[PDB]
């Protein structure tokens, strides 16, 4: 990343004649702060490190994710931006993880500070007869576009880091030393470190005194034609047992796939498969009901997947996600819902408790009795009919116990939709499409039963 | 511990309960009705006991002073008559998928317990001397897993009309 | 409106010590005649009931009958700000959506006033008292409370017996049985001491040891307790009052009842 | 690493000379062999065997010390005949006083271990003695159900 | 409406007069009565009968319940909330609200509340967990004298035997089609519908497969639609996930392949995450599936043999759509 | 026949408290010339050890020794009964399943009795008391107390050395050391403050911080503990009472 180098290099240089008052209203550059994204372990920190103190910058670093107190921590910041420090350079703030912080408190501590020196700027240049930013800010982030840097990228100069550079320090670090190490030993050693450069050093000190389940179930679909298939299953069998984690491995198997390329002949490998993943969840359920002995033989399930859809043609990584937890979120959020209801009837209903099931409330009567309140009531023309069939969903209602509330979270006097309460909509409404539909002719619905419950009451 | 195993209670072992369990509540009934109740009870003297207990109330509800029979007794313990098993085994015998599946869907509107109608089907086809041998170890093997899937909990209605497919099949 | 102030907030500090803990909600009333208040715990097997007359307060002004209901909890997270000796006034209007309370020293000085937010429950105050019990007995309150505290640990249930001039209270447990049976007395060098006890036709009931000891907690309203048992209903315990009293309605168990 | 046969040896021997042992070649290789790479293990059977016989000898080691479980078991699931496979599985388990949980886990480990096979007729193997597996759970632990398992295993190596 | 036209007494029946007989003959002497378990079809109306036979045991209070709540501690600090219904005759609890937690609310609700008696009404009774229920065997036997169940459930496959012995099987055979156009006829004339053809009730009854709480349901959703005036060609309304599943297996029928699997998932997982059970998805699933005339006899029992296999697995296992896209997939691969 | 009344409740609950959490089972015997009971902890490095004689209660009667085991957890449990001024009187027939403790007030009142389970225990009382110790030391208990409970905050382990009019105790831990030295001195203004010291020959035992804690508690029964070391036994902790004793027998580390 050398003309990326060269541009953070420019960037710091713009700061020169405002921080050590040498010649190339304060000459600084347009945009206050770095922002520094790209891939995990490339090197940003170390980029952001090297310089800084290659400008002749003091650099303070800040976790910008561990710091859960932006208003407690806005102290340090202003001391570290504001105060001169003991040393004699300059300091340079470098924020590591911005996109970790759940709290946006750091961030907008650094709008305020920004806003506060645009505000501090404009007074200097049109103000006829306040703390301004005369020190560097790098921010570093994984993901450009997450919610919480939105108010900040305005003030930003974002620079992409892509995918070298941990070799030329570790041969740095070797000539310092006097090791006289081949380059392919480190090659080697990188590898076998993953990026980690803390782990790459530590290995070549000891040198000197002498997998992401993720990344496992995109090997599992993967076969390589040039290694003994045996091999890579015992290789595979032992990453698998390594993780402890078989289940978050299996799952993610079965999120993945339906995506692969297997040569298919009838699709029948995916009915061998679902007799693997039946067995897999009779053995997890009797993990909690036995000692765990039977832990041993979960390992064997996720390497079925490689001895059934492995193929070479497999050679991209497909991204995968956690549809189950949203999924079991869902089911718990809608089973309450219906507990609520199921209630809501025994108080009411002395009767109709006793012949309704869980199950058969949510199949059989709540779709009924959605479908009789989304009803389009326009195409009758006839008054009375109109009214008594109003009066019998305002019985209805009542039997259930259903709220009409005026959601007045429009928040522009226009129309504050009309909601149910509880929102049965949530647990009949499966289909997208009828979603809308439904919604348009409830609004009107909603509004005329609302208006006949006023007017009851 | 010392393994004390608690035989089941079929008629001839517990008739003699039975019978006084009848004669303390003055339980009028026929000749053949306490040995059968234990026949429905396959060795379970609690359920054979409330079995009575129920005949009897039937019996003193009606008043007619009568004593009670077998059919009565089996009515209320969920047996499937005679008839209506005869026509499952001729619609087992002659018939296709399509005819099979509308008598068990029918069948299943009638509340019975797919236990019974298992266990009445294998005392038919194993007491029946009109069966090959070849179609009998079949038939066996086939109750045998219907039972095994019923005894976990699972839908009657699609194991019984697995398990008639599967015997019409022979 | 409500309008009572207290001379000592401690009253009622001590008042509240006695519904908390058993119950969660109470229902408070306020009329020309004092205060009430009743309570009563999930399973329906103990009834707190209060009643304070116009005369325990130093100022009481009612011309509008108000009833509130409130989380016993959050009462007394704030029922400890009284310094006992701080006056203690309750105001709310005639439709509240809160209760104030308003503790004041005597100087102008300090003034901790809490707004406390009400729940709505439907009024349904119980009259279960009855006319005669079959036995009547009053003794000192903390005699009452280690007896209690002693059975207690030996059992679940504790058994009050009652025949001519004997009171009996057993426990039986696993690990073992205990007693403690005590005789009427009339003590002249101080009858605050002596062991009252009238019966009418002798007594066997049987109450669950956790509910006995949430009712001992009256010791601190009065020297004595008066005890009522009956074989037609909820046994009381009874705490005066300068007045007003604390009662505790508690049905026996009927081999497994509280 | 584990420890090659030489340096046990080596050891063993060294140990011999440092304490006046009675000793043969049969014997250190049958203590090496029940060893397996453990040092510990090597030299806790050696000083066993010598105050319980005092003379170092195969027969002396075999009768004081169990050839390696999972060896007989490897023996076991490798037969080429039912019948075989049955008689080891009776003589030298069963008969031995072996539990079945021990047998069934055992013979999962020699499975997941092993080379001599293909991957998919292990992958089924292990599935029979894990079905199996859940049955010797739940208390159904039998040499019935052990003898299906190897039934199964055979017919499953049947082709 | 369902609720508007009941029966609550044993003479207001009006099906299933043997049953009714039955039943009046077990409340004639109601203190030595046993522990009863109704079992039979979905929708047939046991739930009304048990209550008619409470109001036989009891007086016509026995319909004034109310509804309460109780909470419990489990091993850990999450607490329990479970509502109550109860009578002052009678209570009922519903141990299908909750996960495995089934055996604690058991056993000490049973336990603190263990004529003379109070009735019992378990709704529900599949739920219940094979814990729950074997710590219910010895509590339905230990308190005989004062606590009597009435167990309602529609199959009797997943209770156990010991809670099969322990109580009377009562079984609720569904009413026949001309029961069910009978009672539709009297809800018609009382509701004031316009029938042009009395025929179309006996259809409803075709539709509804025994079923009295969906006939009714389904006249009444039809009686909107047509306003009041049912006609003889009036549509049958059929719930959306029926047509779900008809859509499904058009759908299994016409494709077969992993890319129409994918989508086959999709609408299973629409399909649970709104509240439906997976064994009734996988029963009507079957069911319509063996319609499909396009079929024969050997795809046929090979459907039918998978799907019991994987009800078996569906009953042992807890991950619901991992054993329905296995048999989705098994069906495809048959076809 | 078990019959001993004491005219306190309150000496019976302080002498129970000595045996409470160190041990679960007690042995007790009754016997013509008084009461013994013993307690060993699980990990048999701690006895409990009572004597009372006699004398020490306002009625005894004995014409037939008893052994008789249980549980003192149900026992303290029991305990707290004896308003201190109760009076307190244990009873037992000669083949008890039950001990039976009756509290009564002076006047006919209140009378509180317990009939308390017993469990069968192998009687072997041990007698390991040594004719004589390396060194003898008597101080007052809160004094020793209060060095028990300073020590016990830096380790789990507390030395106590002993030389020529010197006794030494010491703790050393993570946080730091510390040591607590004492010398032997007679206050006439009053002897129960004194600190007697006995060398036969210097000591040096280490034990464990929680047992020593456990020991302290018999300050409640006496002003003054007696403390014998050995390098050959168990060292002894003892509480006088009036007519009788409580001792610890502790056995020292490695
Ligand atoms: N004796 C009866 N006569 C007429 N309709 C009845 C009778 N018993 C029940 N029904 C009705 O038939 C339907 C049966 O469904 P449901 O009540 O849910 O059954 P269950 O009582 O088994 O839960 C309901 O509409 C119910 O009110």
């Amino acid at each position: 990343n050398e003309k990326t180098n060269r541009r953070m290099l420019g960037w710091l240089r713009q700061w020169t004649p405002a921080v050590f008052k040498e010649q190339l209203p304060l000459k600084r550059p347009p945009k206050k702060i770095l922002l520094l994204h790209g891939p995990p372990g490339i090197g940003k920190t170390s980029v952001a490190h090297v310089i800084a103190k290659q400008s002749g910058f003091s650099v303070s670093e800040i976790n910008a994710s561990d710091e859960r107190a932006g208003p407690m921590v806005k102290e340090k910041i202003y001391n570290l931006l504001f105060n001169h420090t003991f040393d004699t350079n300059p300091v340079c703030l470098v924020a590591d993880e911005i996109d970790g912080s759940i709290e946006s408190g750091f961030i907008r501590i650094l709008v305020d500070i920004m806003q506060s020196d645009i505000k501090a700027t404009n007074k200097l240049l049109y103000g006829q007869p306040s703390k301004l930013l005369t020190r560097p800010i790098i921010c570093i982030c994984n993901n450009l576009y997450a919610p919480s840097l939105e108010k900040l990228k305005p003030f930003c100069e974002i620079i992409a880091v892509k995918r070298t550079t941990l070799l030329e320090r570790l041969n740095l670090i070797c000539h310092k030393e006097n090791m006289n190490i081949p380059i392919k030993a480190i090659n080697d050693l990188i590898d076998l470190a993953q990026g980690d450069v803390r782990n790459c050093i530590n290995n070549l000190q000891f040198l000197a005194s002498n997998i992401s389940w993720f990344k496992i179930v995109n090997q599992l679909f993967r076969k390589d034609p040039h290694r003994d298939i045996k091999e890579q299953f015992y290789e595979l069998l032992n990453q698998v047992e390594l993780n402890g984690n078989s289940d978050r491995i299996l799952q993610g198997c079965f999120n993945i796939f339906p995506y692969v390329k297997y040569s298919d002949n009838g699709i029948r490998k995916p009915a061998n498969i679902s007799d693997w993943l039946f067995f897999h969840d009779l053995m997890y359920q009797s993990m909690y009901a036995h000692n765990g002995e039977l832990l041993r033989y979960s390992a064997l399930v996720p390497l079925v997947f490689f001895q059934t859809f492995g193929d070479i043609a497999n050679k991209d990584d497909i991204r995968m996600k956690n549809s189950e937890y949203e999924q079991r979120e869902l089911k718990r959020a809608n089973s309450d819902i219906v507990s609520l209801i199921m209630r809501h009837i025994s108080v009411q209903s002395p009767l109709m408790a006793s012949f309704t099931d869980r199950k058969s409330l949510i199949f059989e009567i709540l779709p009924y009795l959605d479908s009789m309140i989304s009803s389009d009531f326009n195409k009758i023309r006839n008054l009375k009919l109109k009214q008594a069939i109003m009066e019998e969903l305002v019985q209805l209602l009542k039997s259930f116990q259903l709220n009409l509330i005026q959601n007045r979270s429009e928040g522009f006097d226009v129309r504050g939709g009309l909601t149910i309460d509880p929102p049965i909509d949530e647990v009949v409404l499966l289909n997208p499409k009828h979603i809308n539909e439904v919604q348009h002719k409830r609004a009107n619905n909603l509004s005329s039963l609302l208006a006949k419950i006023e007017e009851n009451r | 511990c010392s393994k004390f195993r608690f035989k089941a209670l079929d008629a001839s072992n517990a008739i003699d309960r039975l019978r006084f369990i009848s004669e303390q509540e003055n339980v009028k009934c026929d000749d053949g009705v306490l040995e059968r109740i234990l026949d429905i009870s396959a060795g379970d003297l609690r359920r054979g006991i409330t079995l009575l207990q129920s005949a009897s109330k039937g019996a003193q509800y009606l008043g007619d002073g009568k004593n009670i029979t077998s059919t009565q007794v089996e009515e209320l313990a969920g047996v499937v008559p005679h008839d209506i098993l005869i026509e499952i085994v001729e619609k087992v015998k002659s018939g296709d998928f399509d005819e099979i599946k509308k008598y068990v869907n029918t069948f299943m509107k009638s509340g019975w317990s797919a236990a019974s109608v298992v266990n009445q089907l294998h005392e038919y086809y194993i007491t029946n001397d009109n069966f090959d041998t070849n179609f009998k170890n079949q038939i066996s093997w086939l109750l045998f897993t219907t039972d095994s899937r019923l005894n976990n909990g699972t839908n009657e209605h699609i194991q019984l009309l697995n398990l008639l497919v599967k015997i019409s099949q022979l | 409106m409500l309008e009572a102030k207290f001379e000592e907030a401690s009253l009622f500090k001590r008042i509240i010590d006695g519904f908390k803990d058993c119950v969660q909600l109470v229902n408070f009333q306020c009329k020309e005649d004092g205060i009430i208040a009743q309570a009563v715990d999930d399973s329906r097997v103990l009834l707190v009931s209060l009643e304070i007359g116009v005369e325990a307060f130093q100022e009481y002004r009612c011309d509008h009958p108000v009833t509130l209901g409130m989380d016993l909890t959050s009462l007394s997270k704030i029922l400890r700000c009284g310094n006992n000796t701080d006056t203690l006034t309750l105001i709310a209007d005639n439709t509240p959506d809160s209760i104030i309370l308003l503790f004041e020293d005597t100087k102008k000085d300090r003034i901790a006033e809490y707004s406390l937010k009400l729940m709505d429950i439907d009024a349904d105050f119980l009259k279960i008292e009855e006319l005669q019990y079959d036995s009547t007995l009053s003794l000192p309150s903390s005699e009452f409370s280690k007896i209690v505290r002693d059975l207690s640990q030996l059992s679940d249930s504790i058994n009050i017996m009652i025949t001519k001039e004997t009171i009996k209270f057993v426990a039986d447990g696993d690990i073992g049985s205990g007693s403690v049976i005590i005789k009427p007395f009339v003590d002249m060098e101080h009858p605050e001491t002596s062991i009252k006890l009238e019966m009418d036709q002798p007594v066997d009931l049987t109450f669950g040891a956790k509910y006995l000891l949430d009712i001992i907690k009256g010791s601190s309203l009065s020297d004595r307790v008066g005890i009522r048992l009956s074989s037609e209903a909820p046994a009381l315990f009874q705490f005066d009052l300068k007045s007003g009293f604390l009662q505790f309605f508690l049905a026996p168990k009927f081999n497994d009842e509280e | 690493s584990k420890l090659s046969d030489e340096d046990v040896l080596k050891r063993l021997l060294q140990i011999i000379k440092l304490e006046d042992v009675k000793y043969t070649n049969d014997g250190l290789e049958a203590i090496i062999f029940t060893a397996e790479g453990d040092m510990r293990q090597a030299i806790n059977n050696l000083q066993s065997t010598v105050a319980g016989h005092g003379l170092v000898n195969a027969d002396n080691v075999f009768k004081i010390v169990d050839s390696p479980h999972p060896l007989i078991v490897k023996k076991m699931l490798l037969a080429s005949n039912l019948e075989d496979s049955i008689q080891i599985l009776r003589t030298d388990l069963w008969k031995k006083g072996y539990s079945s949980i021990d047998i069934v886990t055992t013979s999962f480990r020699v499975t997941k271990n092993l080379a001599q096979v293909k991957e998919s007729v292990r992958l089924e193997m292990i599935k029979e003695i894990g079905l199996t597996h859940m049955r010797i759970l739940e208390g159904v632990g039998t040499y019935l159900q052990l003898a299906s398992m190897l039934a199964k295993i055979h017919k499953l190596n049947n082709k | 409406w369902v609720d508007k036209y009941r029966p609550k007494s044993l003479n207001a029946l009006s099906h299933n007069e043997e049953l009714t007989n039955f039943l009046k003959s077990l409340s004639d002497q109601p203190r030595d009565l046993p522990h009863l378990l109704l079992y039979g079809p979905n929708g047939t109306g046991k739930k009304t009968r048990c209550m008619a036979l409470l109001e036989s045991i009891f007086g016509p209070g026995v319909y004034r319940l109310k509804i309460d709540v109780r909470q419990f501690v489990t091993a850990s600090n999450r607490k329990l909330e479970l509502n109550v219904v109860s009578s002052p005759y009678h209570l009922e609890i519903t141990p299908s609200d909750m996960g495995n937690n089934d055996r604690i609310v058991i056993q000490e609700l049973l336990k603190e509340v263990a004529h003379r008696y109070k009735c019992v009404i378990i709704n529900e009774a599949n739920s219940l967990t094979k814990d729950a229920q074997a710590a219910l065997r010895r509590t339905m036997e230990k308190y005989s004298k004062n606590i009597r169940l009435i167990m309602v459930c529609d199959s009797m496959s997943p209770i156990i035997a010991p809670i099969k012995s322990r109580c009377l099987l009562i079984r609720c055979p569904a009413p026949s089609d001309s029961e069910i156009s009978t009672i539709l006829s009297d809800v018609v004339t009382n509701e004031r519908i316009q029938l042009e053809t009395k025929d179309i009730l006996k259809r409803i009854a075709q539709a509804s497969n025994g079923n009295l709480r969906v006939s009714l349901l389904m006249l009444e959703s039809m009686a909107l639609n047509n306003e009041l005036a049912l006609k003889s060609s009036s549509p049958i309304i059929k719930p959306d996930w029926i047509i779900v599943i008809h859509k499904l297996t058009r759908k299994i029928v016409k494709e077969r392949s992993v890319n129409s699997l994918i989508e086959c998932r999709a609408v299973l997982y629409d399909l649970l995450a709104h509240c439906i059970p997976a064994n009734i998805i996988l029963k009507e699933l079957t069911f319509s599936l063996l319609d499909v005339e396009t079929l024969n006899t050997t795809n046929k029992s090979s459907i039918i043999e998978y799907s019991s296999v994987f009800d078996e697995r569906l009953s042992l296992g807890n991950k619901a759509i991992f054993h329905l896209e296995g048999f989705i997939a098994k069906v495809m691969c048959c076809l």
